[PDB]
Protein backbone atom coordinates (compact mmCIF):
# COMPACT_ATOMS: atom_id res chain seq x y z
CA UNK A 1 0.00 0.00 0.00
CA UNK A 2 1.02 3.63 0.16
CA UNK A 3 3.47 3.42 3.08
CA UNK A 4 2.03 0.06 4.07
CA UNK A 5 3.92 -2.08 1.60
CA UNK A 6 2.74 -5.32 3.21
CA UNK A 7 2.82 -7.19 -0.08
CA UNK A 8 2.56 -10.59 1.58
CA UNK A 9 -0.85 -9.51 2.86
CA UNK A 10 -1.95 -7.84 -0.39
CA UNK A 11 -1.11 -10.95 -2.38
CA UNK A 12 -2.94 -13.33 -0.06
CA UNK A 13 -5.88 -10.92 0.21
CA UNK A 14 -6.42 -10.27 -3.49
CA UNK A 15 -5.72 -13.93 -4.21
CA UNK A 16 -8.57 -15.07 -1.97
CA UNK A 17 -11.06 -12.42 -3.00
CA UNK A 18 -10.28 -12.70 -6.72
CA UNK A 19 -10.67 -16.47 -6.42
CA UNK A 20 -14.11 -16.16 -4.83
CA UNK A 21 -15.22 -13.59 -7.40
CA UNK A 22 -13.86 -15.67 -10.28
CA UNK A 23 -15.91 -18.63 -9.12
CA UNK A 24 -18.93 -16.32 -9.10
CA UNK A 25 -18.61 -16.48 -12.90
CA UNK A 26 -17.47 -20.12 -13.06
CA UNK A 27 -13.83 -19.15 -13.56
CA UNK A 28 -10.77 -20.73 -11.94
CA UNK A 29 -8.35 -18.07 -10.70
CA UNK A 30 -5.34 -19.11 -8.63
CA UNK A 31 -2.20 -17.18 -9.44
CA UNK A 32 0.68 -15.02 -8.27
CA UNK A 33 -0.57 -11.71 -9.62
CA UNK A 34 2.09 -9.06 -10.18
CA UNK A 35 1.11 -6.35 -7.74
CA UNK A 36 2.58 -3.06 -8.95
CA UNK A 37 2.80 -0.03 -6.67
CA UNK A 38 3.53 3.09 -8.73
CA UNK A 39 2.84 6.19 -6.63
CA UNK A 40 2.36 9.91 -7.11
CA UNK A 41 5.15 12.40 -7.72
CA UNK A 42 4.76 14.07 -4.31
CA UNK A 43 4.66 10.76 -2.44
CA UNK A 44 7.78 9.63 -4.30
CA UNK A 45 9.50 12.95 -3.60
CA UNK A 46 8.71 12.91 0.12
CA UNK A 47 9.86 9.31 0.43
CA UNK A 48 13.13 9.87 -1.45
CA UNK A 49 13.75 13.09 0.50
CA UNK A 50 13.68 11.07 3.72
CA UNK A 51 16.79 9.10 2.72
CA UNK A 52 18.42 12.09 1.01
CA UNK A 53 18.08 14.10 4.21
CA UNK A 54 19.65 11.48 6.45
CA UNK A 55 22.56 10.99 4.03
CA UNK A 56 23.02 14.77 4.12
CA UNK A 57 23.11 14.70 7.93
CA UNK A 58 25.96 12.20 7.79
CA UNK A 59 27.73 14.39 5.23
CA UNK A 60 27.47 17.36 7.59
CA UNK A 61 29.15 15.32 10.32
CA UNK A 62 32.06 14.61 7.99
CA UNK A 63 32.29 18.31 7.14
CA UNK A 64 32.55 19.17 10.84
CA UNK A 65 35.51 16.81 11.11
CA UNK A 66 37.02 18.48 8.03
CA UNK A 67 36.58 21.88 9.67
CA UNK A 68 38.37 20.75 12.83
CA UNK A 69 41.34 19.53 10.81
CA UNK A 70 41.45 22.86 8.97
CA UNK A 71 41.34 24.70 12.29
CA UNK A 72 44.42 22.82 13.45
CA UNK A 73 46.22 23.47 10.15
CA UNK A 74 45.56 27.20 10.42
CA UNK A 75 46.75 27.29 14.04
CA UNK B 1 13.99 -38.36 -25.67
CA UNK B 2 16.49 -36.96 -28.14
CA UNK B 3 17.17 -39.11 -31.18
CA UNK B 4 15.62 -40.69 -34.27
CA UNK B 5 12.19 -42.17 -33.44
CA UNK B 6 9.11 -42.93 -35.56
CA UNK B 7 5.45 -42.01 -35.47
CA UNK B 8 2.05 -43.27 -36.56
CA UNK B 9 -0.15 -40.79 -38.51
CA UNK B 10 -3.11 -42.01 -36.44
CA UNK B 11 -1.49 -40.70 -33.24
CA UNK B 12 0.31 -37.78 -34.98
CA UNK B 13 3.59 -35.95 -34.41
CA UNK B 14 4.55 -35.51 -30.72
CA UNK B 15 4.84 -32.09 -29.11
CA UNK B 16 8.44 -30.78 -29.12
CA UNK B 17 9.72 -28.60 -26.26
CA UNK B 18 12.85 -26.52 -25.62
CA UNK B 19 14.22 -28.86 -22.96
CA UNK B 20 17.53 -27.09 -22.26
CA UNK B 21 18.66 -24.35 -19.88
CA UNK B 22 17.51 -21.06 -21.37
CA UNK B 23 18.17 -17.64 -19.81
CA UNK B 24 15.57 -15.02 -18.99
CA UNK B 25 16.18 -11.52 -17.65
CA UNK B 26 13.61 -9.99 -15.29
CA UNK B 27 14.33 -6.27 -14.80
CA UNK B 28 12.18 -4.93 -11.97
CA UNK B 29 11.66 -1.47 -10.49
CA UNK B 30 10.16 -1.84 -7.03
CA UNK B 31 10.05 -0.60 -3.45
CA UNK B 32 11.66 -1.63 -0.18
CA UNK B 33 11.04 -1.63 3.56
CA UNK B 34 12.05 2.05 3.50
CA UNK B 35 9.98 2.69 0.35
CA UNK B 36 12.91 3.26 -2.00
CA UNK B 37 12.89 2.87 -5.79
CA UNK B 38 15.13 -0.16 -6.25
CA UNK B 39 16.24 -1.20 -9.74
CA UNK B 40 16.99 -4.93 -9.59
CA UNK B 41 17.55 -7.45 -12.37
CA UNK B 42 17.12 -11.22 -11.93
CA UNK B 43 18.55 -13.74 -14.41
CA UNK B 44 17.38 -17.36 -14.49
CA UNK B 45 18.07 -20.40 -16.64
CA UNK B 46 14.93 -22.45 -17.20
CA UNK B 47 14.24 -26.02 -18.14
CA UNK B 48 10.89 -27.79 -18.07
CA UNK B 49 10.72 -31.02 -16.12
CA UNK B 50 10.75 -33.70 -18.81
CA UNK B 51 8.43 -36.05 -16.91
CA UNK B 52 5.98 -33.14 -16.55
CA UNK B 53 5.92 -32.15 -20.22
CA UNK B 54 2.67 -34.07 -20.99
CA UNK B 55 0.89 -32.28 -18.14
CA UNK B 56 2.47 -28.95 -19.10
CA UNK B 57 1.03 -29.24 -22.59
CA UNK B 58 -2.48 -29.08 -21.26
CA UNK B 59 -2.46 -26.43 -18.62
CA UNK B 60 0.38 -24.13 -19.63
CA UNK B 61 0.65 -25.23 -23.26
CA UNK B 62 3.56 -25.89 -25.58
CA UNK B 63 5.07 -22.56 -24.48
CA UNK B 64 6.31 -23.01 -20.91
CA UNK B 65 7.49 -19.38 -20.97
CA UNK B 66 5.74 -15.99 -21.18
CA UNK B 67 2.57 -17.38 -19.59
CA UNK B 68 3.70 -18.44 -16.12
CA UNK B 69 7.22 -17.21 -15.35
CA UNK B 70 6.70 -13.44 -15.85
CA UNK B 71 4.26 -13.44 -12.92
CA UNK B 72 6.34 -15.84 -10.83
CA UNK B 73 9.69 -14.08 -11.18
CA UNK B 74 8.34 -10.52 -11.06
CA UNK B 75 6.15 -11.11 -8.01
CA UNK B 76 8.82 -13.07 -6.14
CA UNK B 77 11.40 -10.35 -6.71
CA UNK B 78 9.02 -7.74 -5.36
CA UNK B 79 8.00 -9.85 -2.35
CA UNK B 80 11.64 -10.54 -1.45
CA UNK B 81 12.83 -6.97 -2.00
CA UNK B 82 9.95 -5.63 0.10
CA UNK B 83 11.34 -7.64 3.04
CA UNK B 84 14.63 -5.68 2.93
CA UNK B 85 15.42 -1.99 2.89
CA UNK B 86 17.58 -0.28 0.28
CA UNK B 87 20.78 -0.79 2.26
CA UNK B 88 20.03 -4.39 3.22
CA UNK B 89 19.66 -5.34 -0.44
CA UNK B 90 23.45 -5.00 -0.76
CA UNK B 91 24.82 -5.41 2.76
CA UNK B 92 22.62 -8.48 3.29
CA UNK B 93 22.64 -9.42 -0.40
CA UNK B 94 23.60 -13.03 0.37
CA UNK B 95 20.35 -13.61 2.24
CA UNK B 96 18.40 -11.67 -0.40
CA UNK B 97 19.56 -14.03 -3.14
CA UNK B 98 18.71 -17.03 -0.97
Amino acid sequence: SQLITQRAQVSLLIRRELTERAKDFSLILDDVAITELSFSREYTAAVEAKQVAQQEAQRAQFLVEKAKQEQRQKI
Amino acid sequence: GEGTHFLIPWVQKPIIFDCRSRPRNVPVITGSKDLQNVNITLRILFRPVASQLPRIFTSIGEDYDERVLPSITTEILKSVVARFDAGELITQRELVSR
